RNA sequence: UGGUGACUCUAGAUAACCUCGGGCCGAUCGCACGCCCGGCGGCGACGACCCAUUCGAACGUCUGCCCUAUCAACUUUCGAUGGUAGUCGCCGUGCCUACCAUGGUGACCACGGGUGACGGGGAAUCAGGGUUCGAUUCCGGAGAGGGAGCCUGAGAAACGGCUACCACAUCCAAGGAAGGCAGCAGGCGCGCAAAUUACCCACUCCCGACCCGGGGAGGUAGUGACGAAAAAUAACAAUACAGGACUCUUUCGAGGCCCUGUAAUUGGAAUGAGUCCACUUUAAAUCCUUUAACGAGGAUCCAUUGGAGGGCAAGUCUGGUGCCAGCAGCCGCGGUAAUUCCAGCUCCAAUAGCGUAUAUUAAAGUUGCUGCAGUUAAAAAGCUCGUAGUUGGAUCUUGGGAGCGGCCGUCCCCUGCUCGGCGCCGGCCCGAAGCGUUUACUUUGAAAAAA
RNA sequence: UACCUGGUUGAUCCUGCCAGUAGCAUAUGCUUGUCUCAAAGAUUAAGCCAUGCAUGUCUAAGUACGCACGGCCGGUACAGUGAAACUGCGAAUGGCUCAUUAAAUCAGUUAUGGUUCCUUUGGUCGCUCGACUUGGAUAACUGUGGUAAUUCU
């Protein structure tokens, strides 16, 4: 009778077929071009889609001016404005339909440290998050899967603790410097 | 540099106390200690640090800010009155019994047995 | 179970009491009292999490046994203490008063009262009975079996009962136009004038209540309680008013507040 | 008197009765204590008949459950269905007696049997339907080795109460005594199959005479790849090399203003695992978080698990074996060139995970309501009648009166009979309670625990 | 995402199943660096259990002559801290398991005008027309014991 919660839902779904040819190819394509780990991150990006997806088609078979379908589309359409994925023209919730995966991968905080110029490559960038660099108002994120919002996008940058930004010299340039005295005496 | 705000503050006149969410600012350096935090509140609201029961600090990611909850009783026999036992325990004026729970049940069911004054004769 | 059960799980608490889901196994049994299990709000739930005066409920059983707190002119202390609806809570050394009023959700809110308004409270009746020798008798929605009742009072009217001497000084009767607080249902926490009753035989008496925009809504006769004569209420109402705008309208309120603030 | 939709209700009056195994009407305790010519008083605690209230509990109402006909008739003078009067019970009642009556249930599936059946909220899959599961933290039920009986109490047919019997089993000086882990740990056994004889009442609540005690309830640690979330195993330059924007050269070759890729090539800058003081966390700790100092070049701090004939992504590469050893879910590969064995290299897939076995869902329009089939692939009774079951022809309100927008579209109307208010000189206009075919259908409303 | 694919033939189109495909939840193999949640003797045996623990409880306010401690304005008893014992209350909740149980349990739905209810809350508590505080047991205590043995007495 513990006070535990033990919710807890899974983000992915493994595909029905495993090795289609056509379906390994874009899915390499979208990790390699936005810098993934594994299938797993991409399936888990679709599955985000196809829930929202899903959401937005049950709205879609109830009538306009239903208070239900009024409140939980604008609803629906605010968040996604919010994660900058829908433009602010194209919030009716027909055009969610017209939404592809590639669109919340340019929203991943590794892809916009790599499309802001202060990482060089989109492999750097995750480094950079992943060896907490980077920094969001203040707050360090080690993750990233970070879906930046549009209200978040601007200050993202360097942390104050870290040598890339105003910090204190890591520990590589701290031990060639105890070499360098090292060596002369 | 360390700053220590203070957040949603209250005052508890019936448990004869001031109670507030105590907002730590630290960037680059350690958790501080609640001796540091203590002495900090003390000449922030002028009062005694005797009196000042500090617990609860979660040190949010990265660690440029702390939170914690703190109170600032109005005496010393408010302090020892109503706080919990444990929290004086980290100020020294609350020592509670070396004896672990299993010789005190092992006790009472060894007292269970014997009837009268004798229940006095199973200890010593 | 072969006799009473003493324990309430936490999950199985009512909905109202907006406890959490994570903290305990257990939520504190209401004690036995004047108002229902999942009608009331035990003084615990009051005080330590609608006004967060404690931090643990040791906290609450000290506050409570200074006897600091004084429920409908009464001092209790017990922290389990079913506190229910039109109930005033004293807190005498903050110097503060409290009235158990439905917000426009099911909960009850933390709605101050002025130390004047709470020296009387209002009681919907239960029934009329008579006595062991023709007394006519009383019994409120908190079990206050008041002998001696002005006769007109009949079962579904609400007495104003001044809490130092337990008298009645003036009563709402049942009839239509009157405000009505419900008290039980979808409705919990809705205020609207009486405009509609719907007798039914055996079954359960319907009553059709217009609000203050004309949003009409029924209610079953038992979850009704009448706060005022015409359109001015006996009591102080909370922010909302029991009008219940939509979710759409709520949403639009929250999100001009927030953007007009900063 | 008052109340309900309705009392043989509540209250009233009369007559009485009063269980000796006996309803109430206080032989109780604590604080501060005063005023009054010994009396009189404040604030409580406890107890109490009865009423109400609360927490309930019990017994009933309507409706709803899996497989089975190789279960078609069952129930009944050891109650089956009724009636009358009792007994018992807290009350209602075949609950149980006594006496009558012969009923009750059934193809709309009774009765009997099975269940690897506690039920529900729920879970897994799922286009739409469905199918399967639900021992398991919430609700309800039941049981404490098997039946049975009872004590005490408001509440038990209680088993961390008692009494027997049956089963198994423990001490014994042989006369006796004691037992109940389907509580928390833990042991044996059983098995394909499941963790510590840990710490604590600090959180959550519960119990008590109680601000103070207790709680294997619970919380916190340990074991833990059940399962779920996040996420390292390198990143960037410069050199070796290969293609291209672009010029030139028919093709070579050059330029690199612009890269894009990989070499146990060199180079600096990075960070986490790990070690570890110190704080923070906490009942005391742990883990995370924070942080000094250390901590990365074959960054040996070395990623696996399955495959590479097809289905199904990926070698007709080499060595060995020669219908042997073996692989192979299926088709199949093996008989001396094996793309299929056993290995080396290489490649593929998923990745801190991946294979295998088994139940199960989709795939299965291969159980078909949606939605399948039945000439010949499996399938229409030999034929007709026939009672339930199922399905059933047509037909009974229509044309208008009125307004808005630019002939059309939405809107208002096609029943009557106690008391009141837009009132008028008993009637009329209007509202309220009631009366006004029965359903099914649809629409709204009330109500329905959380998770 | 409302999806199929290999296999009867010399070849073909079918029926049709077998086998592949993806979950899910039990076992098991191999592998395992970080971090956050978290199931965990249900399935077989509701089989058997050594040992330890799991229900106890005191306020100013039922009962204090244990000197176990302890103050002095004592004779108008009882200062106060108080073990034990009596009294009251709790032990009918919580926890565990799923054997039984198929109109039973359970769910929604009503009823209790057909019942009981410690507790809590509010009533009632000079409503009756007839001692300024009564009776004698018992436990802790003290002291003799018995049985091999018990939370025996």
């Amino acid at each position: 009778p513990v006070a535990r919660s033990w919710v807890c839902r899974k983000t992915y779904v493994t595909p029905r077929r495993p090795f289609e040819k056509s379906r390994l190819d874009q899915e390499l394509k979208l990790i390699g071009e936005y810098g993934l780990r594994n299938k797993r991150e991409v399936w888990r990006v679709k599955f985000t889609l196809a829930k929202i997806r899903k959401a937005a088609r049950e709205l879609l078979t109830l009538d306009e001016k239903d208070p239900r379908r009024l409140f939980e589309g604008n609803a629906l359409l605010r968040r996604l404005v919010r994660i900058g994925v829908l433009d602010e023209g194209k919030m009716k919730l027909d055009y969610i339909l017209g939404l592809k995966i590639e669109d919340f991968l340019e929203r991943r905080l590794q892809t916009q440290v790599f499309k802001l110029g202060l990482a060089k490559s989109i492999h750097h960038a995750r480094v950079l998050i992943r060896q907490r660099h980077i920094r969001v108002r203040k707050q360090v994120v080690n993750i990233p899967s970070f879906i930046v919002r549009l209200d978040s996008q601007k200050h993202i940058d360097f942390s104050l603790r870290s040598p890339y930004g105003g910090g204190r010299p890591g520990r590589v340039k701290r031990k060639n410097a105890k070499k360098g005295q090292g060596g002369a005496g | 540099t360390v700053t220590i705000r203070t957040r949603k503050f209250m005052t508890n006149r019936l448990l004869q106390r001031k109670q507030m969410v105590i907002d730590v600012l630290h960037p680059g350096k350690a958790t501080v200690p609640k001796t540091e935090i203590r002495e900090k509140l003390a000449k922030m609201y002028k009062t005694t640090p005797d009196v000042i029961f500090v617990f609860g600090f979660r040190t949010h990611f990265g660690g440029g800010k702390t939170t914690g909850f703190g109170m600032i009783y109005d005496s010393l026999d408010y302090a020892k009155k109503n706080e919990p036992k444990h929290r004086l325990a980290r100020h020294g004026l609350y020592e509670k019994k070396k004896t672990s729970r299993k010789q005190r049940k092992e006790r009472k069911n060894r007292m269970k047995k014997v009837r009268g004054t004798a229940k006095a004769n199973v200890g010593a | 179970a072969r006799g009473p059960k003493k324990h309430l799980k936490r999950v199985a608490a009512p909905k109202h009491w907006m406890l959490d889901k994570l903290t305990s196994v257990f939520a504190p049994r209401p004690s036995t009292g004047p108002h229902k299990l999942r009608e009331c709000l035990p003084l615990i739930i009051f005080l330590r999490n609608k006004l967060k005066y404690a931090l643990t409920g040791d906290e609450v059983k000290k506050i409570c046994m200074q006897r600091f707190i004084k429920i409908d002119g009464k001092v209790r202390a017990d922290i389990t203490y079913p506190a229910g609806f039109m109930d005033v809570i004293s807190i005498d050394k903050t110097g503060e008063n409290f009235r158990l009023i439905y917000d426009t959700k099911g909960r009850f809110a933390v709605h101050r009262i002025t130390p004047e308004e709470a020296k009387y409270k209002l009681c919907k009746v239960r029934k009329i009975f008579v006595g062991t020798k023709g007394i006519p008798h009383l019994v409120t929605h908190d079990a206050r079996t008041i002998r001696y009742p002005d006769p007109l009072i009949k079962m579904n009217d609400t007495i104003q009962i001044d809490l130092e001497t337990g008298k009645i000084t003036d009563f709402i009767k049942f009839d239509t136009g009157n405000l009505c607080m419900v008290t039980g249902g979808a409705n919990l926490g809705r205020i609207g004038v009486i405009t509609n009753r719907e007798r039914h035989p055996g079954s359960f008496d319907v009553v059709h209540v217009k609000d203050a925009n004309g949003n009409s809504f029924a209610t079953r006769l038992s979850n009704i309680f009448v706060i005022g004569k015409g359109n001015k209420p006996w009591i102080s109402l909370p922010r909302g008013k029991g009008i219940r705008l939509t979710i759409a309208e709520e949403r639009d309120k929250r999100l001009a507040a927030k953007q007009s603030s900063g």
